């Protein structure tokens, strides 16, 4: 199965690359596995945009 | 699920206190997760973005975005999360903004008050 | 021929000549001597200048011994420590070259008097005095490896 | 001779094209404070020749192999950037001076110091023996060089790992 | 094999750099003559489709000269800036100017023109 769940995870990177989302390969597997738990994705759109916001105040 | 939010908070943390920021950023993850929880098909939302692709050109890319969601059928809640988040003239106009963004980034320091852009003088 | 030049104006010739010696290139009047560097200024110059010139040069002589420490202790036959010590000792040389650039651009408007110079380089006279002391104490007793990491633990 | 005129010729000596003529670029008047700084600046352009001759002499014969190409075609991606810097420096000549160049070109005085000394350590090596002589430059420790050469190795060792995923053969 | 002439009275700081740009023109005046000749039927059904697929690149080389003139009007095109812009063209029009001179040296038509493209970014 791990061969299938690798391909399905590899295709999903491209549709996140041309949609111009800042999610790299590591943060994607984190968010995919976290969405795979059952958390509502309308909220995750806010934590990433805020974690990236407080990260910019440091630099 | 209590750990998958801890690994997520590590990836978005930019590499270099890296031991207390993760403790405070896990708050911003929880302080923002429960705001929505306190307060429509899936493939249709892609087509409404497929349309806006073809309008501004780049047809085949839009014919590809629909080509993958057709094979991804044979998971629905995952794509519902992603939707939330002259060929020569552009070349000569890129290699010209570089020379405008390379002579500026260094002349703004070469000509200033003595010791502004220098970090060792700020000690 | 500075003897035929006025006092308030010939100062504008030394400051733009002295602004080059701090880089490593030789100068017009204040020259360098062959090889701990020794310098020569002028037989016929105002004494009210030469006493102050000798107060600025110790940042150049302390610089001509750091740039020679980089171009030598970078040779492989010196360990994986005497290398990264010479790299991290190079970023400061870069920031010392920016501090000389911002002075020449400020020299064109004439806002740079000799007395004003002695105050500007003070952050550089303290830093290039630290590195010119490590680069002369790591080569005195031949150190490579751990014995070059001990010296940086005993030594703003 | 004005200082601006020197800034005009130096921007060419950085390439090989010669007041400053051609092993040191002896300049031929002007004050001693100017000739000295030109000498060191002009010499950086001379290095650029030694790295250009190799990527031009060996881009001629067809008996250099498959590794000797990915090396001779990875010394060019590290030269287009050196041609982007010369682009920016020329747009400002229309202000920058000699003492202002030294800080601008203090870093590409090192990359043009490793590459111009990486093509001499591997002169007669072809095939894998060249991918083994650009790896003997990684045991250096200098965090700026060990992160440059450890990239050219990642291109030169791509053809080698192409045969492997597919050792002297006999016809 | 084209030879050029520049100027008796010109700055030496220019002529040495002019001779660095021309090798993309001389390598071009031998490709456009390969298209207009090896398109004749008496050369097989291979030396044709080789000349067609060798024409689309000439089209993209004509666009790269158009975008330079339109960028030249604003004066943003200095001579030093030119030597860097055409570098993708100095490598491609150096490959085709080598096939078009090695397919006509030994008269090839048919399979022997498909072998040469298998031995030769």
């Amino acid at each position: 199965n791990l061969n299938a769940v690798r391909e399905t995870m590899d295709v999903l990177l491209e549709i996140s690359r041309i949609l111009n989302t800042g999610l790299d390969m590591e943060t994607l597997s984190i968010c995919v596995r976290l969405c795979e738990q059952g958390i509502n994705p309308e909220a995750l759109s806010s934590v990433i945009k805020e974690l990236r916001k407080a990260t910019e105040a440091l630099k | 699920i209590t750990q998958l939010f801890d690994d997520l908070c590590e990836a978005l943390l930019p590499a270099a206190n890296r031991k207390r920021a993760k403790r405070s950023l896990k708050k911003v993850a929880y302080n923002a997760l429960f705001t929505n929880l306190f307060q429509l098909p899936a493939r249709n939302k892609i087509l409404m973005l497929s349309f806006d692709l073809r309008v501004g050109g780049l047809g085949p890319k839009a014919d590809r975005l629909e080509e993958l969601v057709e094979e991804l059928e044979a998971v629905g809640s995952v794509l519902d999360l992603l939707v939330q988040l002259m060929d020569v003239q552009s070349l000569i106009s890129r290699e010209e903004c570089l020379c405008h963004s390379m002579i500026q980034e260094t002349l703004q320091v070469m000509e200033a008050a003595p010791g502004t852009g220098l970090p060792t003088v700020g000690l | 021929l500075p003897g035929t030049l006025p006092l308030a104006s010939q100062e504008s010739a030394v400051v733009e000549d002295l602004l080059y010696v701090l880089v490593g290139v030789d100068g017009r009047y204040v020259s360098a001597q062959p090889l701990s560097r020794t310098f020569l200024v002028d037989p016929n110059l105002d004494l009210s200048i030469r006493e102050l010139v000798h107060r600025i040069l110790p940042v150049a002589a302390s610089y001509s011994a750091v740039t020679r420490f980089i171009e030598e202790k970078s040779s492989f036959e010196y360990g994986q420590v005497n290398h990264a010590l010479a790299a991290a000792m190079r970023t400061l040389v870069k920031e010392h070259l920016i501090l000389v650039s911002q002075l020449e651009q400020l020299h064109r408007q004439g806002l740079l008097s000799l007395q004003k110079l002695w105050f500007y380089i003070q952050p550089a006279m303290r830093t290039m005095d630290i590195l010119a002391s490590l680069a002369t104490s790591v080569d005195k007793g031949e150190c490579l490896g751990g014995s070059t990491l001990s010296l940086l633990h005993d030594r703003q | 001779i004005t200082e601006a005129a020197l800034v005009r010729d130096i921007l060419y000596v950085f390439q090989g094209i010669d007041n400053i003529k051609m092993n040191c670029y002896k300049v031929e008047n002007l004050s001693r404070s100017l000739r000295d700084t030109a000498v060191r600046l002009s010499e950086l352009g001379w290095l650029h020749n030694k790295i250009r001759r190799y990527t031009d002499q060996r881009s001629l014969d067809r008996s250099f192999g498959l590794v000797g190409q990915s090396f001779c075609a990875a010394l060019h991606q590290e030269l287009r950037e050196y041609y982007r810097l010369l682009s920016v420096l020329h747009s400002q000549l229309q202000s920058l001076t000699l003492r202002r160049l030294l800080v601008w070109t203090y870093d590409p005085k090192i990359r043009l110091k490793t590459l111009a000394a990486l093509v001499d350590h591997c002169q007669g090596r072809k095939g894998g023996e060249l991918a083994s002589a650009v790896h003997a430059y990684t045991k250096t420790g200098d965090p700026y060089m060990r992160s440059l050469v450890q990239h050219i190795l990642s291109l030169v060792s791509h053809p080698v790992l192409s045969f492997l995923y597919r050792v002297a053969s006999d016809p």
